[PDB]
């Protein structure tokens, strides 16, 4: 059975966990509890195949920026997330890119960005100025919300199939 | 007589290595009755694993391999994120055992209790479910796991400081992230075997002062001496090493006809001999116009008195031992006592005399009537004071004038507030005096306990009165710890070849220790395996062995293992240097992996524990990895596979390298010194790094090094492209970017670690292939062949090192950052004077062992020379300068 190493990567506080406890549990959390580092699997039929998930959440805070060249180094996807309410998540995801590019030195690297905390009605970021980013990165871009299931499923799922173009 | 005694009777055989049926068929009372009353000591340590069962089992099986003390040295606490640490927590899937993990942030006075509480805490936020999750969770959930190394066979089952494991000090140390796996209680205590102990089947008048005449003793004839001039034999009457009187030989008579009939009187009354007084002789010979030469050809020591206390008397016959490798005089008093089981060698009959009624040694009811007679018969300053201080401070080995033996006797009972000065104290006494002994006696009755450390030199063969060292083993069974026991268990065994009797104390102290500390019973075990072959221990520590695996519960399988796997590494080495050894390498390579590829050698190498390490798991032998070295003896490099689930996360290849032909306990006492200048480095503020890494002799010239990883020889570092500045430029190329400084860093702190210690050990010249770097910059050396003396600086640092510590600069003699190198080379000479006196006494308690370069005290007395113990603090440190200076051609 085929397994696949993604990693959700983002600011502090973009909502990434939540994003994953989504996926596996279902369960939405509303207590912030900052992530060092954890990893979650489960399986799931993906465009008629059956395959495993290996995601490894990370940490949105700069104080362990340090393990990030290791996580970027075993990854296969990437998922990275951004906060629409959170500018700042939306200006240093550049300096996300730039090290897994640098990490991996190939400049096309199965990664999705993922528009996080959607269904908050106040929203921030422009809907139309991350496409133009994904078009330039060359990469889909996704619309989710943790707290009501909305496209956390093919945002995850798309990532899946991007590792798939890339061979 | 039991079906099952006839299964373990069989199964004990196979690991010592002899029939327990030759143990019956010995006619020694003193054999047979050891045999029985050593048994009590494995009852109440059987009783102990199961006092708390399963925890209790559970400890002895895996016990916490934890630290000395819960305190951590400033420089430990300051890599500390805010006094925290960082570990990762993984757990298995119970369907397909894949891991997932947690990552927690927890103080390192965390007790395992309370890691496992904060991954539960951590679990049931994520869960939407939650109620009072605490109400139930986090105290139900609780008890019912453990942490687990991922790895390796270490469990954390007693409530210590996190900190305080030696796997998590490390990764404090090393700066790496422990990983550690949750399984549950259950789970453990399913795998834990069945104590099924029972007791074997073969469990079921004068006094010597009222005797007044001169010790005499006969000497009959000698049988099965061998021809190629005249010989004799030089009898002597010792207490330890201590001759009582002078030395007396018979008059010379030729080898053809050995007979002499003569009585050797001696200077010494019977009332005056010790408990422990020894008579030791030996059998010489004298060889027109050149100087005679005497050479002894055989030696044999004897008991005055026996284990029952009794004064031996009448005809008596033993048969000798051969003369030791290059002995220094014409007896052997620090020999073994007892006759040659070998027949064949030669046999003196002897004869001592016999009184009327059977002779015993008084009890301590007389012994203490009679010193109040003598301190009653003979009926407070303090400028004495200050030069009794002054004498405990000196160093064991320090020349104690005979004006000081007789100021420290005066004033014995003013010593009892200074307990550290006993050992001088002892060896100012008289022990051909009933009349002092007597006096010593009550004093040590009521002596003050000391520290372990000091005990341990009342255990040498300077100290060979059993009230002597019935004191020392009391100061072991109160202060010495499981983790000092196994720090200095080699030297405790050691000691045993001391005791004149079988049954001692200190066994008994070392026996219930193994039966109860399996980590500490399986190298109690290999130490003990290891001299079986010698004839003159094989006795003591077979009866040992028998005990031990008598009592040991299931562990005796796993031993089992261990020593069919090293029998098949014997059997194969052998004869690989008895048929190929002079053949190429190539085709030694393709008898080797004939013979490994074998049905009965592939299973007989699988699946058993690893002797360097035995929480290391042995899998499968990688056939494709294994070969055979470079080296002389035909090394061969073994490669295993670790059979942990989580493996990976530690080492997924174990790699050893069995030896077959060198003597490999040099290298043991070597590294054990190693190691411990480390911890007192450490302990004070110097982060000096060493690497002490694994060894141990496992029979004779036989033993297992531990392999170290991402590791190469200054040679092969010179040779990957003789110049100077090919050293630094690798280290560069290793370490680039922020994390050079570092490299740097340690590369010149564990240079220094390495100079000093080699300068006081003396260890043999090192050369551009003993000496190793790793990848992160640690500097290390190997092959410790040599110590001692044979003024020498060993590791005369080049241009090369030079170079580095200074981060390449034009003149590397002159630079700030050598000033910080020297500066540490003087903190760290200083460190190890300091704590002189513990060193001197592991070489003491290392005499009895037939090691090559210690044999008298003289071969110690050489790191009073590189430690200048006869001069003052500020003189040894200018001393220290002939290594900056004379050996390197310019410094200090
Ligand atoms: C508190 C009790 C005992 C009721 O919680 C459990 O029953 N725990 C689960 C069983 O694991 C066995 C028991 O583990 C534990 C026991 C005590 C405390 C914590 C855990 C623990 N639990 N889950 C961890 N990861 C993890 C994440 C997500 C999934 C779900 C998925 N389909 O991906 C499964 C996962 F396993 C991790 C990672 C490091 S510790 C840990
Ligand atoms: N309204 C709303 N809140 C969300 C959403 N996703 C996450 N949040 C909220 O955002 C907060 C942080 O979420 P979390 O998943 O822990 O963020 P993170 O990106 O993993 N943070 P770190 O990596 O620093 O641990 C929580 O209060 C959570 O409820 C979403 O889709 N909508
Ligand atoms: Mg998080
Ligand atoms: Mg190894």
């Amino acid at each position: 059975m085929t397994e696949y190493k993604l990693v959700v990567v983002g600011a502090g506080g973009v909502g990434k966990s939540a994003l994953t406890i989504q996926l596996i549990q279902n369960h939405f959390v509303d207590e912030y509890d900052p992530t060092i580092e954890d990893s979650y699997r489960k399986q799931v039929v993906i465009d008629g195949e059956t395959c495993l998930l290996d995601i490894l959440d990370t940490a949105g805070q700069e104080e362990y920026s340090a393990m990030r060249d290791q996580y970027m180094r075993t990854g296969e996807g990437f998922l990275c997330v951004f906060a629409i309410n959170n500018t700042k998540s939306f200006e240093d995801i550049h300096h996300y890119r730039e090290q897994i590019k640098r990490v991996k030195d190939s400049e096309d690297v199965p990664m999705v960005l993922v528009g996080n905390k959607c269904d908050l009605p106040s929203r921030t970021v422009d809907t139309k100025q991350a496409q133009d980013l994904a078009r330039s990165y060359g990469i889909p871009f996704i619309e989710t919300s943790a707290k009501t299931r909305q496209g956390v499923d093919d945002a995850f799922y798309t990532l899946v199939r991007e590792i798939r173009k890339h061979k | 007589g039991n079906r099952e005694e006839k299964i373990l009777n069989r199964e004990i055989g196979f690991a010592i290595g002899m029939p327990v049926c030759e143990f019956d068929m010995v006619k020694d009372p003193e054999v047979q009755d050891f045999r029985r009353n050593i048994l009590n000591v494995c009852k109440e340590a059987v009783d102990l694993r199961d006092l708390n069962s399963p925890h209790s089992r559970a400890m002895y099986v895996y016990p916490p391999n934890v630290e000395s003390s819960p305190e951590l040295p400033k420089h430990i606490y300051n890599k500390l994120d805010k006094g925290q640490i960082i570990v990762v927590i993984w757990v298995i899937v119970s369907p397909n055992n894949d891991k997932q993990k947690y990552t927690l942030k927890i103080n390192h006075d965390c007790v395992p209790e309370q890691v496992i509480a904060e991954a539960i805490r951590k679990k049931t936020r994520s869960m939407l479910l939650s109620s009072e999750q605490l109400k139930l969770c986090v105290l139900e959930y609780q008890g019912k796991y453990i942490l687990k190394v991922c790895g390796c066979d270490e469990y954390f089952l007693e409530k210590y400081p996190l900190s305080q494991y030696k796997y998590i000090r490390s990764c404090i140390m090393l700066g790496r992230m422990p990983n550690l796996m949750l399984m549950a209680k259950e789970s453990l205590y399913s795998q834990l075997p069945m104590d099924c102990f029972t007791m074997p089947s073969y469990s079921r008048t004068k006094s010597l002062w009222v005797i007044n005449s001169a010790l005499r003793i006969k000497i009959l004839c000698a049988t099965y001496v061998n021809v190629n001039d005249k010989i004799y034999v030089r009898t002597g009457i010792y207490h330890g090493g201590e001759p009582l009187c002078d030395n007396v030989n018979t008059q010379r008579v030729p080898c053809s006809n050995p007979r002499w009939n003569e009585w050797l009187n001696y200077d010494i009354y019977i009332p005056d001999l010790p408990r422990a007084a020894r008579l030791c002789l030996s059998i010489c010979s004298v060889k027109k116009g050149a100087k005679e030469e005497h050479c002894p050809l055989a030696w044999g020591n004897i008991n005055l008195f026996d284990y029952t206390d009794t004064l031996v008397s009448g005809k008596m016959a033993l048969n000798l031992w051969p003369v030791p490798h290059g002995l220094e005089d014409l007896l052997n008093p620090i020999g073994v006592t007892g006759s040659n089981p070998n027949k064949e060698t030669p046999c003196l009959e002897l004869e001592f005399d016999w009184f009327s009624s059977v002779v015993k040694f008084p009890d301590m009811s007389v012994i203490e009537e009679h010193a109040n007679w003598s301190v009653s018969r003979e009926a407070l300053r303090e400028n004495d004071k200050e030069q009794l201080k002054a004498i405990s401070t000196r160093d064991p080995l320090s020349e104690i004038t005979e004006q000081e033996k007789d100021f420290l006797w005066s004033h014995r009972h003013y010593c009892v507030t200074i307990p550290e000065i006993l050992p001088k104290l002892l060896l100012s006494v008289k022990w051909n005096s009933r009349d002092e002994v007597a006096q010593m006696y009550c004093l040590v009755k009521d002596w003050p306990p000391i520290k372990p450390e000091q005990a341990m030199e009342l255990l040498d063969c300077n100290y060979p009165d059993p009230m002597v060292r019935g004191f020392a083993v009391r100061c072991l069974e109160k202060y010495l710890t499981d983790d000092k026991l196994s720090q200095y268990l080699i030297q405790l065994v050691q000691v045993l070849k001391y005791e004149q009797y079988l049954d001692n104390l200190l066994v008994r102290f070392l026996l219930k220790k193994a039966l109860t500390n399996q980590r500490i019973g399986h190298f109690f075990f290999w130490h003990l395996k290891s001299e079986m072959h010698n004839k003159t221990v094989s006795q003591r520590f077979g009866l040992l062995l028998e005990s031990y695996c008598r009592a040991c519960g299931m562990y005796l399988k796993h031993l089992n293992r261990q020593v069919e796997a090293m029998e098949k590494l014997i059997n194969l080495t052998d004869i690989l240097k008895q048929e190929k050894k002079d053949e190429t390498q190539k085709v030694q390579m393709k008898f080797l992996v004939e013979q490994m590829r074998r049905p009965d050698f592939m299973d007989a190498l699988q699946g058993f524990l690893s002797p360097l390490n035995p929480a290391h798991q042995l899998g499968n032998l990688r056939l494709e990895e294994c070969r055979i070295m470079s080296s002389a003896k035909r090394p061969l490099w073994l490669n295993w596979e670790n059979p942990d689930i989580m493996s990976e996360l530690l080492f997924q290849n174990n790699e050893i390298i069995f030896k077959n032909g060198d003597d490999l306990r040099q290298d043991m006492l070597t590294l054990q010194i190693i190691r411990i200048m480390e911890n007192i480095w450490q302990n004070q503020g110097l982060d000096l790094r060493m690497l002490p890494y694994g060894c141990l002799s496992i029979g004779d010239c036989v033993g297992l090094i531990e392999v170290v990883r991402n590791s190469h020889t200054i040679m092969q570092i010179q040779c990957k492209g003789f110049n100077s500045h090919t050293l630094h430029q690798w280290l560069k190329d290793k370490n680039k970017g922020e994390i050079y400084d570092a490299a740097i860093d340690l590369f010149t702190r564990s240079c220094a670690g390495y100079c000093v210690a080699t300068f006081i050990l003396g260890i043999g010249d090192r050369h551009n292939s003993n000496i190793m770097v790793k990848d992160d910059g640690q500097l290390f050396h190997i092959d410790f062949g040599h110590f001692l003396d044979h003024e020498r600086v060993p590791f005369v640092l080049t241009q090369d090192f030079l170079i580095v510590i200074s981060k390449g600069a034009q003149e590397c003699t002159k630079t700030r950052e050598f000033e910080r190198f020297q500066e540490m080379c003087y903190k760290a000479y200083l460190a190890i004077r300091q704590h002189a006196n513990l060193f001197i006494n592991l070489f003491s308690m290392m005499l009895g062992s037939g090691m090559p370069e210690l044999q008298s005290f003289d071969d110690i007395a050489y790191i009073r020379k590189t430690l200048a113990l006869d001069k003052t603090e500020q003189e040894a440190l200018e001393y220290f300068m002939k290594q900056m200076n004379d050996a390197h051609h310019g410094g200090w």
